[PDB]
């Protein structure tokens, strides 16, 4: 198993994650760390692609208690459409983002949150594979 | 140890291995070899000198730092090299000598520096050169390099910032190149570069300055043109004057994606006249004003991720030749409106998809005048109230994407009636009320159906049912719709079936006696919930040319001992074999159908 | 020690080298070749630095029939004249370099030669080592 | 298994070994490890956890892919980190937190495209950042990046094409700034993107157009400017246009090397009226012209490696108040001339070294009104002939280096007489006649005399000899002079000397006789002929601080024993102990002289 990163730990709210796929570990990183997160929100991400990202797609399955709040799936490299800079990169390729997420401007309820990420081809042959957990309190 | 195999003495793929060299269990005549992400620190005459025959090598991030002389000598075969991600110190002179016709080379993110790297001469055949992710700023190739046989030139995410005459010049020689620049930082360009040159594709993907572009594109002739950003990348807003340069230019097709433009108005694409196609995926679009200029010969027009509320705020009387119209994925509620596409006469394909489209009445008001209309897809949308012939107003339609989208239809009304034209039907996951006999009257050439995730009544087709006004079909897709049973005459007006979907229901031995009247079709009984198949139906089996009988809790004793012997003999004729595999005895649980050996007597 | 790469081997000129420093090897190469030595001539050249060079020299001998013909020292790279672009770059770096020498124009008659290279920093610390054989015929 | 030790728990050297992890026998203490070229493909907090005490770090080429979080987190004195040459991932937010003073970051060559790379929250006390051979095409930090301690700041190896004032912003909080864009293609710099700004160091060599430069740097303040070019980048020949923008600009230092003139005149450098220095090397220059306004103020010049013929070409009369010139290595055969630097009134440098300058009586002539002169480099160049009073023009001469250059002077003539202030004097093959006993006369407090690699008659040195003149002498080179014996009296008048070389000669232990009434000297006899050290002369060896004894053919018998306990007893002595050695016994020669060991009494 591959090692556990502390994306927050700023007293109160902790953000950890952990890579699925046996081949290899990615890194992730955010600019801030807070309750209320403003939309838009900078992150910072670091691999070696196993697959080419010309057509990459994200599936999120957000866990609160037991009940499962919230599955989606949304492409982030298409053919038609590549919304970032990095979309058509190839297999072995190194790649480092540092830029936005489009995300609505939200909060967060405290509690535990448990969180799982894939990134996937065209073939749904694995680029990236999370499981993350955030742990929110008192403020 | 091992290698995955994929084809006789043909595929292998040795990825993540962690090799120092190849297998010696690998065979002589390997053509297609998959060894990426293995140990090779240097490559040399000796390495892969056994396998002679290869077309197809992959060695990416095998962590090489040199390839030295004649490595490929013996490799008259080698159409296709991949280098990406290795840290190339140095490759020898007579390094890639050898193959008879090197077609395909990739040197992606190999920290090449001088293009003067590549060793030149065995380049003639090249077909593609991808030098993406590098320390590349100048594309100005040394004298000897040919480029007569290049058609795709790969410079993605390099730093390029100027483009010469003479830069240029190392290109004279190729004809309908794909030139890619996307990920660079061009900022200036020597005026008339691209003189005379026939291009392909240009892509200058996130490129700084538009205007940089256009007037550096002076006096070219490229088929395809994609200017477009990203999310990512902070651009200034497009304005007319910006777009001036498109006049001097000879271009097909242009790609604006991401942009936003400055105070849209009716000269804005004045220089348009030539394009056929222009895409304005996600270019913040609340509209465009009517008695636009310069696109009133534009054939094929992409509005897709826009903000747009109704459909005539597209203002369509501005594109009169428009034959194809993509407006999928508004980021707003799209309201059709009425008559909003009447103004275009010519319009073959409408993709309206995943707009969140609601109409309680459709869709004559809607469609209005659209009667050379082919294609017409609006899947992934809000329900829509059909009415009895509800496609009047498209009557040479041949293809009809209503999938995901629920369909509020009344008994016994039928909305494709008088689509007389019409080819192919998709209605997965409508909601159907499938005991409505006359849903599918009016469409006599009807060939392709897809009623994926509908409900029947029981979960069972009875001898009278839907199917029976389609006398003409060829494909039917039944996938999903969680049927028990099939009754033995239920396909029997479908004399021209070739293609039968029934995978993920939950039938038995029983629905295969609704095939027995036919011959050579494709049979996919996909998990579902078959365990014995009585010899009786083994020859209806037979009639069929391909058969997928996988995810089936299939029986593995000697009451179901006919099949298992028709089974192997008929091996050439099963789609998913190695997923087809025993759920009793408790013994052979999970082993391949293939490998199954009995006795009796 | 390291293997034996070939500069040259068309009929008569013939150009093998060898890297005598144990720690590695190195890429040579020339643009043409003839028995006449054009001034100016362009190579190729690739290797990872063990050592800064802000500070490079160069030593040559020139040996035929177990004799010395020719022994130079000259700077490449100096603090008060970086000869070279390559100049001034650092330990662990990887160079590559082509373009020019600035060699006067040499006259090599028929025979056996044999050259030794060195690179060396101001601490006379070894950059690169190299073994060469030259075997010259008739034209 | 097994490093290197440099100093006694302190500096370690790991280099080149392939290790994995580091080794259990580094001691806690270790302060300097060099543990480059080894294999760490990732690093975390337990990685140097047994080496709390770090100041300097080499990491380089070790292959790291990952710096996890708290890597150096129990590293409080970690001042120099080096990662140069390895394939970074990523590195986290918290991986370099833990030094109270992380002073000088090495990111050389590491795949970083972004500057957003680097983890920012521990770089507030950083004096130098190295970001060379990168893929970095903008300079412009983050936000958060501090810039305050920041001295230098290394860009070299770039893909800098642009420079804006967004850029130059983020580097607002450093003050006194030294900036390397050294083999950056800077095509073009934002117009007052250096407005009101100050720097130690701005250099720009390799750079296309000279033009864009001054232009950017216009009302910018630099001490130190490099703008040359090398030799295997295509010139653009530098015209009185191109030099326009350094009348806007405040410079002290500039350097223009392997740049060319055209079309050369009095108006060249009309703007140069501010520089204190300017090097113009390897310029192709033929000559400077005269009556030349700008250069008036200009204190020191280098006009090396250029192809002047006479001295006088380069119009001394343009510059009154220089203080220094270098004129080395000129590509041409170079000529005094008569009077060609009287001008220079305030000159206290001259170096003429290297120049093929041959002249047969010198040097009242040519360096005629050089009264102020202090520092004379004549080195390498062709023979000169001295007669007495050779640098009457220079009395107040403290340096001259005639090293390599062959002198011709007539006995009993003494060059060198009414040279008060001589305290250095370089002599190194100047194939002297050794018998002048007037030699160096007048000479009353030269302290520093080499006379390496001249011939002394019979290869000895008499009671009387040359340096009975020089009584105030404290450094003394005899090297490689072929010396066979040295009378006993011969340094007698010679009672202040600090530092005797008598290396690489044939010389016996009764050489040693001629340096009894010397104490606390560093004494070089190493490669010598010196066989049995006589008893007598261990006292001698006693008063001395430190003596060098290697290469040398000792006697390591029963007659040479009172010389084998005084070595081992003084090993704090003795200089390079590990390479001295026996000649006798003949299996025995080749063993350290502190390994040795007899039995005698
Ligand atoms: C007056 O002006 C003088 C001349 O301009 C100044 O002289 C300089 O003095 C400095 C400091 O004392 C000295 O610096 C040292 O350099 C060491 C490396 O040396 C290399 O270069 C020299 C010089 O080469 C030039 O000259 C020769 C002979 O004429 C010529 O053949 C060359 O082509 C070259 O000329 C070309 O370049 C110059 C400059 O660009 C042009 O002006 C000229 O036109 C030409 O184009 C070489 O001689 C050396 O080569 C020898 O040494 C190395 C080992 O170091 C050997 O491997 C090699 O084979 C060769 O060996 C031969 O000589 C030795 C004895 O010397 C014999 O044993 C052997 O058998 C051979 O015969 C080198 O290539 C450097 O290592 C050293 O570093 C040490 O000190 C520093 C701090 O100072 C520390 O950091 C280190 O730890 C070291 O302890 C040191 O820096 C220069 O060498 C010398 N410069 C020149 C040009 O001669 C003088 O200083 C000045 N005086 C004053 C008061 O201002
Ligand atoms: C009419 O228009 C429609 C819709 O526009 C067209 O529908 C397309 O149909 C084709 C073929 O049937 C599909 O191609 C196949 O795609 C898969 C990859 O699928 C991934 O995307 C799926 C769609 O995601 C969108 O829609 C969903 C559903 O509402 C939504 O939740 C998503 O967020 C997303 O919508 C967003 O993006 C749109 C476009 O950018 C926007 O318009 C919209 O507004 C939104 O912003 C998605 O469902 C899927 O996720 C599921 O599946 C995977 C398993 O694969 C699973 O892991 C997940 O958990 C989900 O269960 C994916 O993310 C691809 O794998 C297929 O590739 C195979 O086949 C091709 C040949 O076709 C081979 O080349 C390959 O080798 C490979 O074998 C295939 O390409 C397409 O997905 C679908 N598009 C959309 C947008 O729905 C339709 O074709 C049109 N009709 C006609 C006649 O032209
Ligand atoms: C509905 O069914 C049709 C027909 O099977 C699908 O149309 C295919 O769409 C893709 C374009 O994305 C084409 O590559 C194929 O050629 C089409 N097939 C045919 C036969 O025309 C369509 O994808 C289905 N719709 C949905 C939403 O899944
Ligand atoms: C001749 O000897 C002198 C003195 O030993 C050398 O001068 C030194 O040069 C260095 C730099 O080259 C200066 O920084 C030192 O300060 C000088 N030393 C002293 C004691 O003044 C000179 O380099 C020698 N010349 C040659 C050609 O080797
Ligand atoms: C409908 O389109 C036809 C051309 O196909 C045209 O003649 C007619 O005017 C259009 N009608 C309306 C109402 O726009």
């Amino acid at each position: 198993a591959w090692p556990t990163h502390v994306v927050c730990s700023d007293s109160g709210l902790e953000v950890l994650y952990q890579s699925c796929d046996p081949l290899q570990d990615f890194g992730f990183s955010v600019e801030k760390c807070s309750k209320q997160l403003k939309s838009n929100i900078n992150i910072r991400f670091g691999i070696i692609l196993r697959e080419d990202i010309k057509e990459l797609f994200l599936d999120l399955a957000l866990m609160s208690q037991g009940s499962s709040v919230l599955n989606f799936s949304y492409p982030i490299c298409e053919a038609a459409l590549p919304k970032f800079s990095f979309c058509g990169r190839r297999k072995g390729e190194q790649i480092y983002y540092a830029g936005p997420v489009n995300n609505p401007e939200f909060t967060i309820p405290q509690g535990e949150y448990q969180v799982l990420l894939e990134l996937y081809t065209e073939k749904r042959s694995t680029v990236a594979c999370a499981n993350a957990t955030i742990m929110c309190s008192e403020f | 140890q091992m290698c995955i195999e994929k084809e006789a003495n043909k595929t292998y793929n040795c990825e993540n291995l962690g090799l120092s060299e190849i297998p010696d269990t690998l065979p002589n005549t390997t053509e297609f070899l998959e060894f990426s992400f293995n140990f090779l620190p240097t490559i040399h005459n000796r390495t892969f000198s056994r396998l002679m025959n290869l077309t197809f090598l992959d060695l990416t991030r095998c962590q090489i730092n040199w390839i030295h002389e004649d490595t490929f000598q013996s490799h008259h075969q080698l159409s296709t090299l991949v280098l990406t991600g290795n840290p190339l110190i140095f490759m020898a002179e007579t390094s890639l000598n050898g193959p008879k016709s090197l077609k395909h080379l990739f040197l992606i993110q190999t920290g090449i520096s001088n293009l003067e790297f590549i060793p030149v001469h065995n380049l003639e055949n090249l077909e593609s050169l991808y030098l993406g992710s590098n320390h590349i700023s100048s594309i100005k190739f040394p004298k000897d390099f040919p480029a007569r046989n290049l058609k795709v030139l790969d410079f993605q995410n390099n730093a390029i910032h100027y483009i010469s005459r003479e830069d240029m010049r190392s290109l004279e020689q190729a004809i309908n190149l794909s030139l890619n620049f996307n990920g660079n930082n061009v900022k200036g360009i020597e005026l008339g570069a691209f003189d005379s040159t026939i291009f392909q594709s240009l892509n200058f993907g996130g490129t700084p300055n538009l205007s940089v572009i256009f007037n550096g594109l002076q006096n070219s002739t490229t088929q395809s043109l994609w200017l477009g950003t990203f999310e990512d990348i902070d651009d200034e807003d497009i304005s007319s004057a910006m777009l001036k340069g498109l006049c001097e230019m000879s271009v097909e097709s242009l790609n604006l994606q991401e942009h936003r433009f400055s105070d849209i108005s009716s000269t804005t694409f004045q220089c348009f006249t030539q394009l056929q196609e222009l895409d304005l995926t996600a270019t913040h679009l609340k509209g465009l004003p009517s008695g636009m200029k310069g696109l009133n010969l534009l054939k094929k027009l992409v509005l897709s991720v826009n903000h747009f509320d109704q459909l005539c705020q597209i203002s369509a009387a501005n594109f009169p030749s428009l034959t194809h119209l993509y407006i999928r994925g508004n980021v707003k509620k799209l309201h059709l409106g009425v008559g909003c596409l009447e103004k275009l006469g010519n319009l073959q394909t409408l993709d309206l998809s995943h707009n969140d489209i609601e109409a309680s009445d459709c869709c004559s008001l809607q469609l209005k005048n659209l009667s050379h209309l082919q294609t017409l897809n609006l899947s992934h949308n809000e329900p829509l109230g059909l009415q009895s012939q509800a496609f009047k107003e498209c009557p040479q339609l041949e293809l009809l994407d209503l999938a995901f989208t629920r369909l509020h239809i009344n008994a016994p009304q039928s909305p494709f009636q008088n689509l007389h034209f019409l080819q192919v039907l998709n209605l997965t996951y409508c909601f159907l009320d499938t005991s409505n006999q006359h849903l599918l009257a009016g469409l006599p050439v009807l060939r392709h159906l897809n009623l994926k995730g509908n409900h029947f009544q029981d979960g069972t087709i009875t001898k009278t049912n839907l199917l029976q006004t389609v006398g003409s079909l060829e494909v039917l897709i039944l996938s999903s719709c969680g049927l028990l049973s099939i009754d033995q005459q239920a396909f029997h007006s479908l004399g021209k079936m070739s293609h039968v979907d029934l995978s993920h229901n939950s039938l038995t031995c029983d629905s295969i006696d609704s095939l027995s009247h036919l011959k050579g079709i494709y049979l996919n009984l996909a998990a579902n919930s078959i365990n014995i198949i009585s010899p009786r139906l083994l020859p209806i089996l037979s009639q069929q040319s391909t058969i997928n009988l996988s995810h089936n809790p299939l029986d593995c004793t000697c009451s179901n001992i006919h099949f298992l012997t028709w089974y192997k003999e008929n091996l050439h004729k099963l789609e998913g074999s190695e997923e087809t595999t025993c759920a009793n005895p408790p013994s052979l649980r999970g082993v391949k159908l293939s490998d199954v050996k009995l006795s009796c007597g």
